[PDB]
């Protein structure tokens, strides 16, 4: 009667059920198996040929197993053929196939990274030990370095010499003013962009002081003392110093003018340090200034910095010694070229096809520049489904000279309407030299949000996976490398262009292209102009507006932020078009950064646009911007048509010039190394890093080593521990931790969620296994610094193993960047987008909030005795128990503050719906979200939705208890900062488009292509007038809530 | 005029997607969108209504400026919408496991191909070796003569036995992987050919269900979907 006795026959009962932690797979410490046996069997190839095999230690170091092979060496035949032990170095195979020599004898047999457990005798051969610590950086990058060595292509090999230019640059600032400059590159100013202070934090200092406190330390440096000045803002490092040591060394024994003497054969010895952690006040900002300030400042506490002497500062720094590695007029222009393109399509081999479903395939091409310079062709559907081979030039309308630099070849295999495969290459290489003769292109299977036929977003260049569909082609020989033009050339070109347009005549219909009003241009055309200029990337401009901006392209010069909407309306097509561009853009006024940065997502790919981009960022990006932005900027590197560019010679130097922006540039390439479409670029500029860096590699292979036995650790976890109970697995976890081998790798290192903390020590009682079927570890660390207490005695961070954390990251950064947008423009509304950091494949790390509970616990602690009910108050209840007095007034301010901001940046961004176990409160009152799922509204595919939903639960605690909260003015209060807060982020839209947008280049399912951006177009409702936009947001935020808001 | 079949940036786009088809007021009045282009009395030659302006160019749009007019039950054909995004959604899972399996494949067979790039460096190491005690094992045969003959060369003899037959052992693991690299390229060339064949009846599937969605809207609708 259920189910009208309909059976489901297929149907069998005997990865949905506990359908959780989906990445893997990565093999471990030895081949086929995740972590060796505690004792092991190894095989001694000697130099005598001998065989003896040794039952090792797993944790064993190679000095205590050579120490002993030798011992038992003596016993098997020929022993007067080997010399004394230390006259020889270990060898084996590793699991990247490769033959590593192992000099670091202190290394476990664990931790080398075998293949079959083996070890090989020998002397060692190649007498520069010291170059063989290449080792050091491809166990950073996670790909050995002679790997790169065996490479054919000339670009890689032209990338790998080109680059040390920039290595050998950003070294020579290091050493410049050094000690003080090495010290400024490892411990560089952590400082806000402007010394200018917002009014709310300004009103927090009694017309502009703090109370600081000044540590200092004496004999035999266990007792500190404590020095309490009330100084300005905006005084600088150097003045606190004096006045501490004035405080320090007053003393009935020494007048005021010795005492003067005895400040200043003293004020310079010594810098600001920060009690708790590494970080410095090394130059001449206002205090202020410093985050660390600032924060304290907020958080309404008193700074506390310690008095350190540089020359136990300049102790601690190492050399960072760079050196040089052992890999260190003609015949023809493309305008001379009279045909039209013509590509021969040829064979297609490796096809995976259904005969049965599928009627026809054939070739589907393009040329592109982001956007396509002709109407788009395919070729006859020949020898369908089965063995694919057409023989045929496909004819592209368009003159060979009108291709421009960055032009690119699209194409796919297709089935009938549905892409099977595809690939792209440039049509020129890195040299300029155009494409001719017959490439060997292996294509790229279509992705999820994919549905189009030919894909010209997708990365330029062949799979390097060979069992891939490889589809063979002949381009056109022209008896000549064929060239693209000096930049001198394309000069004349336009000078030629420009004085032969002002001789066309009279009418010209299809005035589009050409002024006619001369010097003389109309007052109503230059305000339509600024008008065009202030629309986002993506209200797509009209033929009109495009000619209509084409031709006053040098009015355009007037507003500089125009050139996208400009660069956008040319005719790449047209030559003579595009040879003009390129001399405005030769000296176009500079803009700014959040603008420029637009010029390098996939729509600009032109080289001399790009150019103009990074010339404005060596402007005007701060080292603090660049930091903000990183993410983006690394990902955007994907878009560049070849290796060596100017965006990567850029960030490279920054990188090398300041060691926190260092520190991220690696982690986010080595985050996307398993990506094969990056491998070999970020492969690359890692070792250029890496080799460039200083100590800094020794600090991040530690951390690297670190990682790598947590990737072990969850993996083990999640295969053969899985159908255990926690019990079990968190026997296994601590058993394991440990062990020598983990105990070495895992305490003394940076915190890569931030290298200033540093990790010792860790406290195995609480660390832990959580409940979640992902297995996430809970770590924890001693804070080792001098002055732990003053700041945390314990660090506490989580790793993940199988959760894509790529999604949050980017949310949490789109978050922090509301919060500054919002704060520097006088708006208080707290955020707290905690650290993420994304190390691999579905593997990362977060940062620990201290003090915060997810609401559910906050009702299942407010447990209501009996299971009748939970009490809405609960959460006021709960908040009201911690904050007791005028704070609970103050915690309530600010529970409201964080409310009203989470609220606004969750609509806008269509964050995953919000519920009792992703939403956090701490002691203090403050509220933020978690676990933020799938942002531009992912689900919608299968709304304009508000995740955060004001239940009562929350409505009863910003008005302080009063029923019917709907109509109070602790609400009005409320409603007023969310408009403020949302029309704040409405006229920085542009940016958030942006940013989303030179995030294509990832592999993230929710930013496939620009219409998934979109979404924050309507949501943003930058189409209508900010008082409709202002009302739509009262509207979608009154039909959620069901009553409330109107009435402004 | 107001009808006329064909008449935000949005959801044009998504009603566009996937060569010739077509479809704020203070900043102009109508949008053209065809694709191949968006296009702004009703430029210069202006001569009187909306209906008018498009008829005659579907008749090509080079001499203006230097190239498919596309777009009775409601509650039954609004179970419809729910049937196929139930099925829509079926295949989409089948789709997206494949997917996953696909890529796993892609590493599990590129990681054994590298194991035996390194099982073949193994064993070089270990030819190379039995190769080198020829050189010395049998240098320290005849210079011996007599002393300890078969009390020595059995025991270079037993370590010379046991090293090829663990030769043996490893090019038969070697040999054991290879087989199975061919059954997993095997499985990858199945998982390639079944996405191709969900893959175009995914798109109609998903195509019905828009048209079937947009002849009801010709807030209710979320319970299907
Ligand atoms: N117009 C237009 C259009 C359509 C698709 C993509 C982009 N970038 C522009």
């Amino acid at each position: 009667s259920y189910y009208h006795h309909h059976h489901h026959h297929d149907y069998d009962i005997p990865q949905g059920a506990m359908g959780s932690m989906p990445p893997r797979p990565s093999s471990g410490e030895l081949w086929g198996i995740h972590l060796m046996p505690p004792r092991i069997l190894v095989e001694c190839l000697l130099p005598n040929g001998m065989i003896v095999t040794l039952e090792c230690l797993r944790e064993a170091t190679l000095i205590t197993i050579k120490h002993e092979l030798f011992k038992e060496a003596r016993k098997y035949p020929l022993h007067q053929l080997l010399q004394d032990e230390s006259s020889y170095i270990f060898v084996s195979v590793t699991q990247e196939a490769e033959r590593e020599e192992f000099f670091d004898e202190t290394r476990r047999l664990c931790d080398l990274r075998l293949f079959q457990p083996f070890l090989k005798v020998i002397e060692p051969v190649g007498n520069r030990e010291e170059k063989i610590l290449n080792r050091e950086i491809g166990f950073a990058i996670g790909m050995p370095v002679c790997e790169f060595d065996m490479v054919k292509d000339p670009e890689v090999q032209d990338f790998r010499r080109n680059i040390l230019n920039v290595c050998k640059e950003a070294v020579d600032l290091r050493d410049l003013n050094s000690p003080h400059s090495r010290a400024m590159y490892v411990y560089p100013p952590n400082v806000e962009s402007s010394p200018e202070l917002p009014k709310h934090i300004y009103n927090k200092l009694d017309k502009g002081q703090i109370i600081v406190v000044i540590w200092v330390i004496v004999s035999p440096n266990n007792d500190k003392q404590k020095y309490t000045l009330k100084i300005n803002h905006d005084c600088v490092p150097e003045q606190v110093i004096a006045e501490a040591i004035r405080k320090k060394t007053r003393s009935m024994l020494l007048s005021s003018e010795q005492l003067k003497l005895c400040v200043l054969e003293y004020q310079g010895k010594y810098i600001l340090k920060v009690c708790g952690c590494d970080e410095y006040f090394l130059e001449k900002y206002p205090l202020s200034q410093y985050k660390y300030i600032r924060s304290c400042i907020m958080l309404g506490r008193m700074p506390n910095l310690m008095l350190m002497a540089k020359e136990s500062l300049y102790s601690q720094l190492p050399m960072d010694c760079f050196t040089m590695p052992s890999y260190s007029t003609s015949t023809k222009s493309l305008w001379v070229i009279n045909s039209a393109l013509r590509i021969k399509i040829l064979c297609a081999t490796y096809v995976n096809v259904n005969i049965r479903d599928i009627d026809k395939i054939y070739v589907r091409t393009g040329i592109y520049h982001g956007g396509e310079p002709l109407c788009d062709n395919v070729n006859t559907q020949r020898v369908p489904c089965s063995n694919p081979r057409w023989n045929e030039w496909l004819n592209y309308d368009i003159y060979i000279p009108d291709l421009p630099r960055a032009a690119r070849l699209c194409l796919s295999i297709c089935s009938v309407h549905c892409p099977l495969a595809w690939g792209n290459i440039n049509l020129f290489d890195y040299t300029d030299t155009l494409v001719s003769g017959k490439m060997a292109l292996n294509l790229w299977p279509v992705p999820h949000g994919l549905e189009d036929l030919l894909n010209p977003i997708g990365v330029t260049g062949s799979n390097p996976n060979k069992e891939t569909p490889c589809l063979e082609l002949e381009f056109d020989w022209f008896s000549s490398v064929v060239k693209f033009p000096d930049m001198s050339v394309i000069e004349e070109h336009a000078n030629w262009s420009v004085s032969r347009e002002a001789g066309f005549s009279y009418s010209h219909a299809g005035l589009s292209n050409r002024l006619a009003r001369d010097n003389e241009l109309r007052e109503n055309d230059k305000e339509q102009l600024k008008a065009i200029s202030t629309r986002d990337p993506l209200s797509e401009i009209t033929e009109q507006e495009k000619d209509f901006l084409w031709s006053h392209r040098h009015y355009c010069v007037t507003i500089p932020e125009i050139l996208p909407k400009l660069l956008l309306s040319v005719k790449w097509n047209s030559r003579d078009e595009v040879a003009q561009m390129y001399c405005l853009v030769k000296d176009w006024p500079p803009i700014k950064p959040e603008q420029a940065m637009e010029l390098l997502d996939c729509n600009y790919p032109d080289p001399m646009v790009r150019g103009f981009a990074v010339r404005c960022l060596e402007k005007y990006l701060t080292d603090d911007k660049l930091s903000q932005y990183l993410i983006q900027l690394v990902q955007v590197l994907k878009y560049e048509q070849y290796l060596d560019n100017l965006l990567v010679r850029f960030l490279l130097k920054k990188a090398l010039t300041n060691q926190r922006i260092g520190h991220f540039f690696f982690w986010h390439l080595k985050s996307e190394m398993h990506n094969k479409t990056v491998s070999q670029r970020f492969g690359l500029l890692l070792e250029s890093y890496c080799r460039a860096c200083g100590m800094y590699l020794k600090h991040l292979n530690r951390q690297v080593e670190a990682m790598e036995k947590l990737i072990n650790l969850t993996d083990i976890l999640k295969q053969e521990k899985k159908d255990e109970t926690q019990k079990v697995q968190m026997k296994f976890l601590v058993e394991q931790m440990r062990r020598p081998d983990f105990m070495d790798a895992l305490q003394g290192f940076l915190s890569p969620l931030n290298p200033a903390h540093q990790l010792g020590n860790l406290r195995l009682e609480e660390c832990r296994i959580m409940s979640s079927a992902k297995r996430p570890l809970w770590l924890n660390w001693e804070n080792p610094d001098i002055m732990s207490e003053l700041l945390f005695q314990n660090n506490e961070i989580i790793f993940k193993n199988g959760d894509d954390l790529r999604q949050d990251m980017l949310t949490l950064q789109i978050i922090r960047i509301m919060e500054n947008i919002w704060q520097n423009q006088g708006l208080d509304l707290r955020m707290l987008p905690y650290g993420c950091l994304s190390i691999g494949d579905c593997v990362g790390l977060i940062e620990v909030v201290r003090n915060s509970h997810t609401i559910m616990q906050i009702q299942c602690k407010g447990g209501l005795k009996g299971a009748l009910q939970f009490n809405s108050h609960t959460l006021h209840q709960w908040l009201k128990d911690k904050n007791k007095g005028e704070i609970y007034d103050a915690a309530i301010d600010l529970f409201t503050r964080s409310c009203a901001g989470y609220c606004v940046a969750t609509f806008i961004l269509g964050i995953g719906d919000r519920h009792n176990s992703n939403i956090m409160v701490k002691d203090d009152g403050q509220l933020f979200h978690i676990d933020f799922g799938h942002f531009l509204d992912h689900k919608k595919k299968k709304r304009e939705r508000v995740p955060f939903v004001l239940t009562q639960d929350f409505l009863i605690v910003i008005s302080k208890g009063a029923q019917e909260c709907t109509k109070t003015r602790e609400f009005e209060r409320f409603q007023e900062m969310c408009y403020k807060a949302y029309l704040a982020i409405r006229q920085h839209a542009n940016l958030f488009i942006n940013l989303f947008s030179m995030m294509l280049g990832s592999g993230m399912p929710e930013l496939q292509s620009f219409d998934d951006i979109a979404y924050i177009r309507k949501t943003l409702a930058l189409d209508k007038t900010e008082q409709e936009a202002l009302e739509y947001f009262m509207k979608q935020m009154n039909d959620a809530h069901h009553g409330g808001w109107t009435t402004k | 005029l107001q009808d006329a079949e064909w008449y935000s940036r949005e959801e044009v786009n998504e009603k566009l997607r996937d060569d010739g088809t077509f479809l704020t007021k203070m900043h102009g009045d109508y949008t053209l969108t065809l694709r191949k282009k968006l296009i702004k009395k009703y430029s210069d030659p202006l001569t009187s209504s909306v209906v008018e302006l498009i008829n005659h160019y579907r008749n090509s749009l080079a001499q203006y400026n230097p190239v498919y007019p596309v777009s009775d039950n409601i509650e039954a054909v609004g179970k419809k919408l729910h049937e196929y995004n139930t099925q829509f959604q079926e295949k989409s899972r089948e789709y997206d496991r494949l997917y996953e399996e696909y890529t796993r494949t892609s590493q599990e067979i590129q990681m054994k191909r590298t194991a035996i790039e390194a099982f073949n460096e193994t064993i070089k190491i270990f030819e190379e070796q039995c190769q080198t005690q020829e050189r010395y094992s049998k240098e320290y045969i005849e210079k011996f003569k007599r002393e300890g003959n078969e009390k020595e060369i059995q025991r270079i003899m037993h370590n010379y036995d046991k090293l090829k037959s663990r030769i043996s052992e490893i090019i038969d693991s070697r040999r054991r992987l290879e087989e199975d690299l061919k059954k997993q390229a095997a499985e990858y060339r199945e998982i390639d050919k079944r996405m191709n064949s969900i893959k175009p009846d995914l798109i109609q599937l998903r195509k019905t269900r828009d048209q079937y969605l947009m002849w009801l809207t010709q807030k209710k609708l979320n319970e299907w979907l």
